[PDB]
């Protein structure tokens, strides 16, 4: 049973920090490529960053580069998301995504509308 | 918040169902079938080469007397083989050069075939002017079809792209039952050898038995890590084995609702297409990416042999009702017939 | 034996050089003259005083060389001191033989060593694509009969060279044997020139002419590399009957040889222009494609030396042989090389290093 | 007698493999693509340039068949469906290049990832056509939309010597589309062993010159196997 | 004379035949001496 | 002296060549008396120190053209080239026809 | 939403109601089966070359 809860979020004031968390369950944590995806209030899904198997290569969508740092914890299963200076464009429900193979470089429909190996995301909140 | 409260029972509910399901869980399967002695060496040799199509074979099906079988290639055609003589019988042009999937009566007087084009089309074999006609085209899902299966000659059920598996009525053209629940693209379907059941793995690692008549799902199977691509009955209708992408093989039983047995090695990496039984279900043939089928001893979960004869990636195989030989087609372009 | 046949051209020789001397009695001033006269084994013209006559060697004994030049000198013409007898410089005839024949030796042994591993790996590349069906493609249906056409030139070239090459017996003798064995090895060495331009011409247009070639019927390939070389070999076989019949049609003095490696040379100057369009359009690709300065000649040489022995692309580079001593003998060195192994390194090349046939021999081993 | 019967078995399959290399010839004859891209992208204005699960479009350049198809009526999980793709000549990406301010761009350039990545799609060669340029121009041009905020690399972006800019056309605009390009192209030149290419083109919806670029970048994915069969390139 | 690449073969066959005595010996070279014509 | 030495074997070549008047010019019948004068002269010489060739014997040979040889000439001897205006037309016919085929293969090879 | 989370949770209550039987159960039936029907299998057993339909 692949089960994803990520942990953390909440109100913040603009310009504050944040950490995020994604417990993983279910599968090998280090097979597998991760993801950050968020959904702004009425809008799509949104990919935000990833992280390889190991940890060496890391990518950013272009908004957030300089102010998240995405980290992964392959000994305890968690991933994570440093966010720091957050914008009120942040304003999101953050979903930790796993890519659906394992050893692959490529990361298939982790954006969908109806993806499985996908959580219930956090709502981040930047507001005064 | 009525949703999240919605959440957290169904979180209960899961928490019920793993510690019901871990009750049961009283020894394992290489425990029970620890003494039993190792089927040894499986050496099998290609017997046949069907040589006919010009594209990727995507699948195929035996017929029920063991010598006909159905092929379908993407470059549009069904091609009914001789397997004793390896001759063609027929040769089907079909109107998409997309089919995923084909089927064969059980009478022998019909094939089906899909794909991307979202239809089912039914092909009448023995038609009274001697050459193979559409008799009938299925036309309700909304996603390409990825498994065909025939209940009778005039029953037939489908799974689709769209998370959606579907009973058809063939001489009206209409569903009759639609199966609803899964989250994913529903890759294969496999009948229970008393079509009152049968059961579907699809993209979201989960496997679910339905139930024919009622058209509900009775039991949902977790352990996968990733898409199932491929699932089978064992000969006697009370367990499974799904193949997936996560490169291994697991063996679930439907009353003990759990899975029993996990086909893995280190040195496979790739994902599995096909699976399929022997005529005991002793061995388990799985079709892999890396160019060769291998075979499972299903008690002992021990690697017996090395089918290693095609180019490309193995995309079908089926074994005879009769048990005889072992059929495996391949993105080669090329189907071999195994004993 | 050859003695004898010397003596007889050499008495033939004088026949005809005291008729040219009954006739042609002109000696018009040009001041005092060296008058005409018969040396024993060649007939001298009237020449002028101070003129070193020059002509060539005769063909009577086997130590003489007729690519070589004889020399008779005047002041009345030349007297060796030793007799003060009248002399002509026959040194430079055989000179040069047991040096050039030793070189020879090597030469002949480089061939059947040569022609015998080219049998050996293309009678194993053959039947590699006969076998495995896999491979089979329109390139591969025209690899076969290529192949063979080097298994089936260096099969009659070693039967040539070791049955009638030593055996003098049989070629004094001249039996019918030897003109039909000599025609069999004028037409395989003509189907085998001639199927390394249908190799080329199939490689043109895939490439350069038509890429959008679906497959094309072979019946025009076989016509020019099997029908078409009974042409040539018909028209000098018939020529060669009625004005040339040597013995066992082994001369190469006669110029009857050109009516087979006149068309031969034709096809393969076509040969050569059709690597210079590959080649450019190789180089093209791979400009577009931006790589370095290094690795774009670096794969520009690599391409060219894998279509050499397909071609057969050392006939047009190197189609003459230098006149100089030791600068002949390198090129018979390196050009005898290049000819017997070139059955070879196709093999090598095209079978044994394709990546294709490692990848499914590998597989079914 | 049991030997009529087989016989009749020659005889029928005889009469199916006469067919059957008649159908190869006309297989081999067609030149198969798949038209990929996402709504909004200008992908369907160009299959009416030149329900049902798969759209087919059959056209002729130069004497040479193509088969398009163009995929409709699937879910937007495209991970199973696409290696059907495989085994066509090339895939044609269609790309909004005014899309950058949800940010479709970024969403394009991660499908493209995974199409390049793909175990299967790494022998396809893909044809990028970077779609709606005339868009584009229109957004660069005014001072309301900044590239720089969607990707923070542009703001240290030049452009490069070997660029081609349309006759009469803004520095910015050329600036802007080229980076866009590269985005796409440090996506292809980090994989690929020589064994698939990418070939980015500027493109308009209503442009006529589509079919002849995809006829020529055909031209060359062809061009570029028949090299690696003789094992030239 | 032929003396193209293509004729290499056979210029080697034609000289073995004419000088070398079957490939054997070595006979005694044709006197060119002062004595000699 | 070496006048008594070429007065005798021009006797006998006389003798050899006196009575086959009509094959005088047929150098296949009068090649065995010819080569057997030769060896007399060059044999004597030798045996008196003399050298050949020699005034003396050259003066001889050209007794026996000048007076058994008569008007008689050779067309041409075997193992000869055509001639090479004929020689040409037989190479470059065969090169001719090597365009004419290789067009057929590059435009005339598509199937149906 | 709301909706389909409901028809998750009356789904798992008609899954978690069923009768288990233990799997050291369910793996003697897995186990007894292929001893009854081995000899008829014959990618098991030895497959004789007068038998075979594929010789
Ligand atoms: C060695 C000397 C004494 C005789 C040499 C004779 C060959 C040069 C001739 C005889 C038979 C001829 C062949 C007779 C028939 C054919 C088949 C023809 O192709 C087909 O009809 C096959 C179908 C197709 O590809 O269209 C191509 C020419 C070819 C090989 C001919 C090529 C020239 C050949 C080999
Ligand atoms: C032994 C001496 C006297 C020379 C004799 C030469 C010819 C009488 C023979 C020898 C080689 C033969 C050729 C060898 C191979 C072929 C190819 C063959 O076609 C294929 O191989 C088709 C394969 C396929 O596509 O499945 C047709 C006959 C042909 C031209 C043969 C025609 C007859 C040839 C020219
Ligand atoms: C890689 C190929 C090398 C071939 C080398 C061939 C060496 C041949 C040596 C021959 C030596 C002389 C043999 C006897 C000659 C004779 O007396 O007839
Ligand atoms: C299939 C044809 C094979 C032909 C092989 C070569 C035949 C050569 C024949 C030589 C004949 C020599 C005598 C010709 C008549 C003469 O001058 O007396
Ligand atoms: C289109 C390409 C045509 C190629 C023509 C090549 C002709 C080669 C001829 C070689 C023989 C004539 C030259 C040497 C003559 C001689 O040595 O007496
Ligand atoms: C055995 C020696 C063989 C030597 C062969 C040399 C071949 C040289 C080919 C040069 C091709 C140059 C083509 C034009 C320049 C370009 O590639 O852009
Ligand atoms: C394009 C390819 C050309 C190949 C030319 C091969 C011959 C080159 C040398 C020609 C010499 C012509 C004069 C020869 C005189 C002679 O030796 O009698
Ligand atoms: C189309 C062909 C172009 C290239 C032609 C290259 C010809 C090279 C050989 C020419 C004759 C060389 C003679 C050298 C004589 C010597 O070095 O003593
Ligand atoms: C790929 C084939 C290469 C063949 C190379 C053959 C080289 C022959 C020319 C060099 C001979 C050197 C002889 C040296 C003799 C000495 O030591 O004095
Ligand atoms: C595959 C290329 C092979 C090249 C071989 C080149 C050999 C060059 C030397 C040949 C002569 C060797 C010494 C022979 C001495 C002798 O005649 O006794
Ligand atoms: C050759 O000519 C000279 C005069 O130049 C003459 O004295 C001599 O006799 C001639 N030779 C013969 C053999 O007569
Ligand atoms: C013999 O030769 C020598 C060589 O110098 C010469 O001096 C002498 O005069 C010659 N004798 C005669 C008779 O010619
Ligand atoms: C004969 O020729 C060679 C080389 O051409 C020369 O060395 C020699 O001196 C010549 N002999 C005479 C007697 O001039």
């Amino acid at each position: 049973q692949v089960q994803l809860q990520e942990s953390g979020g909440g109100l913040v004031q603009p310009g504050g920090s944040l950490r995020l968390s994604c417990a993983a369950s279910g599968f090998t944590f280090s097979n597998y490529k991760m993801n950050w995806v968020r959904q702004a209030p009425g809008k799509g899904l949104e990919w935000v960053s990833d992280i390889s198997q190991s940890g060496a290569s890391i990518s950013y969508t272009g908004s957030v580069k300089g102010r998240f740092t995405i980290s992964r914890d392959n000994a305890k299963n968690t991933l994570y998301l440093q966010m720091n200076s957050l914008k009120p464009e942040d304003t999101a429900v953050y979903y930790c995504a796993r890519c659906p193979a394992p050893f692959t470089r490529d990361c298939f429909d982790v954006t969908s509308t109806t993806y499985a190996y996908r959580g219930q995301g956090t709502q981040v909140t930047v507001s005064s | 918040s009525e949703l999240d409260q919605l959440r957290q029972e169904a979180e209960q509910l899961k928490n019920q169902i793993r510690d019901a399901r871990k009750a049961c869980a009283d020894a394992t399967l290489s425990q029970i079938t620890n003494n039993i002695d190792p089927v040894g060496r499986i050496q099998m040799r290609t017997r046949r080469t069907l040589r006919g199509h010009l594209a990727k074979i995507y699948a195929m099906h035996w017929g029920t007397d063991s010598r006909l079988l159905v092929s379908a290639s993407q470059d549009g055609k069904l091609i009914i083989w001789d397997s004793y003589t390896t001759n063609k019988v027929h040769a089907i042009p079909l109107r998409s050069s997309w089919v995923m999937t084909c089927a064969y009566a059980p009478s022998g007087n019909y094939v089906a075939c899909g794909g991307l084009d979202n239809i089912c089309s039914i092909y009448n074999l023995k038609t009274r002017e001697g050459n193979v006609r559409v008799s009938r085209e299925l036309a309700g899902h909304t996603g390409y079809l990825s498994c065909c299966r025939f209940l009778d000659d005039n029953q037939i059920v489908t799974s689709s792209g769209d998370t959606t598996c579907a009973l058809w009525d063939i001489e009206t053209g209409q569903q009759t039952t639609t199966f609803t629940g899964h989250t994913g693209d529903v890759m294969s379907l496999s009948l229970a050898p008393d079509t009152r059941l049968f059961v579907s793995g699809a993209c979201d690692a989960s496997a679910k038995l339905w139930d024919v008549r009622e058209g509900m799902c009775r039991q949902t199977f977790t352990g996968h890590e990733s898409d199932i691509n491929a699932i089978c009955f064992f000969p006697n209708g009370n367990a499974f084995a799904t193949g997936s992408d996560d490169a291994t093989c697991r063996l679930f039983d439907l009353r003990a609702d759990q899975e029993l047995m996990t086909y893995s090695h280190d040195n496979i990496i790739c994902g599995i297409t096909s699976v399929s039984f022997s005529k005991s279900g002793r061995l388990l043939l799985a079709g892999y990416d890396d160019f060769n089928c291998n075979v499972w001893d299903a008690l002992k979960a021990d690697r017996a042999g090395v089918l290693a004869g095609h180019d490309n990636r193995v995309s079908c195989l089926g074994v005879t009702d009769d048990g005889m030989a072992v059929a495996t087609g391949s993105w080669d372009s090329f189907l071999k017939i195994w004993n | 034996f050859l003695y004898v046949v010397g003596r007889k051209k050499m008495m033939d020789a004088q026949y005809k050089c005291y008729d040219r001397m009954q006739q042609l009695p002109a000696y018009q001033g040009e001041g005092p003259y060296c008058n005409r006269t018969w040396d024993g084994w060649l007939c001298w013209d009237d020449t002028p005083a101070g003129v070193l006559s020059y002509q060539f060697c005769p063909d009577y004994f086997p130590d003489f060389d007729p690519s070589e030049k004889v020399t008779k000198y005047c002041d009345v013409w030349f007297k060796h001191p030793e007799n003060n007898r009248t002399w002509s410089n026959y040194t430079m005839c055989n000179a040069f033989t047991p040096e050039k024949l030793k070189n020879a030796y090597v030469l002949y042994y480089l061939a059947i060593v040569g022609h015998s591993l080219s049998i050996f790996t293309l009678v194993i590349s053959l039947g590699i694509f006969v076998f495995f069906r896999s491979l089979g493609c329109q390139r591969v249906t025209l690899h076969k009969n290529m192949f063979l056409t080097y298994i089936l030139n260096s099969m009659i070239i070693i039967i040539h060279l070791v049955e009638v090459v030593p055996n003098g017996e049989l070629v004094r003798r001249d039996p019918v044997s030897c003109k039909i064995l000599h025609f069999f090895h004028q037409y395989m060495m003509a189907c085998n020139y001639f199927w390394m331009l249908c190799e080329g011409i199939y490689l043109h247009t895939l490439i350069v002419v038509a890429v959008f070639t679906e497959k094309q019927r072979l019946r025009w390939y076989y016509l020019l590399g099997w029908g078409f070389p009974l042409v040539p070999t018909t028209i000098h076989a018939i020529t060669r009957a009625v004005y040339f019949n040597d013995n066992c049609w082994l001369s190469v003095e006669t110029h009857l040889l050109y009516i087979i490696h006149g068309p031969v040379m034709a096809a393969l100057v076509v040969n050569f222009f059709f690597l210079l369009n590959i080649v450019r359009v190789l180089v093209t690709k791979m400009r577009e494609t931006h790589e370095a300065e290094s690795h774009m000649y670096l794969k520009a040489v690599k391409a060219t030396m894998i279509l050499v022995p397909l071609l057969g692309i050392q006939f047009v580079v190197f189609p003459w042989r230098p006149s100089n001593k030791m600068l002949g003998k390198i090129y018979d060195y390196v050009m005898h090389s290049l000819i017997h192994f070139q059955g070879f390194f196709v093999a090598t090349i095209y079978c044994f290093c394709n990546n294709e046939v490692q990848t499914t021999v590998k597989r079914q081993w | 007698d049991q030997r009529n019967e087989e016989k009749a078995q020659r005889e029928a399959n005889k009469k199916i493999e006469k067919q059957l290399q008649k159908d190869k010839q006309v297989y081999r004859a067609t030149h198969r693509l798949l038209l990929l891209g996402a709504g909004e992208s200008g992908k369907n204005t160009i299959v009416k340039q030149m329900t049902s699960g798969i759209f087919e479009t059959k056209f002729q350049v130069d004497k040479v068949n193509f088969h398009m198809f163009d995929v409709g009526a699937q879910r937007d999980e495209r991970r199973k469906w696409i290696q059907c793709f495989n085994d066509v000549t090339a895939i044609i990406f269609v790309v909004a290049s005014s899309s950058y301010n949800t940010n479709r761009l970024q969403a394009a350039l991660k499908l493209f990832d995974s199409i390049w990545n793909n175990k299967w799609l790494r022998d396809t060669s893909v044809i990028l056509f970077l779609n709606k340029q005339d868009l584009l121009a229109e957004k660069v041009l005014a001072g309301k939309s900044k590239i720089e905020d969607y990707f923070p690399e542009f703001a240290r972006y030049t452009t490069p010597e070997d660029a081609t800019p349309e006759p009469g056309e803004d520095p910015r605009v050329t600036r802007a589309k080229y980076f866009i390009r590269d985005e796409f192209l440090r996506i292809s030149t980090a994989s690929g062993d020589g064994r698939h290419y990418c070939y980015p083109h500027f493109t308009c919806a209503v442009d006529t010159e589509n079919i002849r670029r995809v006829f020529n970048d055909c031209r060359d994915i062809i061009q570029r196997m028949h090299l690696r069969q003789y094992e030239l390139l | 004379k032929c003396n193209t690449a293509t004729c290499a073969t056979q210029r080697l066959a034609n000289f073995l035949v004419r000088s070398s005595n079957n490939l054997g010996p070595v006979l005694p070279p044709t006197n060119v001496g002062s004595n000699t014509y | 002296n070496y006048e008594t030495a070429v007065q005798f074997c021009w006797n006998h070549y006389k003798d050899q060549m006196d009575p086959i008047e009509k094959d005088w010019c047929d150098w296949a019948m009068i090649s065995r008396p010819y080569s057997t004068l030769r060896d007399c002269l060059e044999h004597f010489a030798e045996l008196f120190d003399l050298g050949f060739p020699n005034p003396l014997a050259e003066r001889i040979i050209f007794e026996t053209h000048q007076i058994h040889f008569a008007n008689c000439s050779l067309v041409q001897p075997t193992f000869s080239d055509p001639p090479e205006d004929v020689l040409l037309a037989m190479i470059i016919a065969p090169i001719c026809l090597i365009p004419f085929l290789i067009t057929l293969v590059v435009w005339r090879s598509k199937d149906s | 939403s709301i909706a389909q989370a409901r028809k998750l949770v009356e789904q798992l209550k008609m899954e978690a109601n069923i009768d288990r039987i233990k799997v050291s159960k369910a793996a003697a039936d897995l186990m007894a089966y292929c001893e009854a029907h081995a000899k008829e299998d014959p990618l098991l057993t030895p497959v004789p070359a007068s038998e075979n339909p594929f010789r």
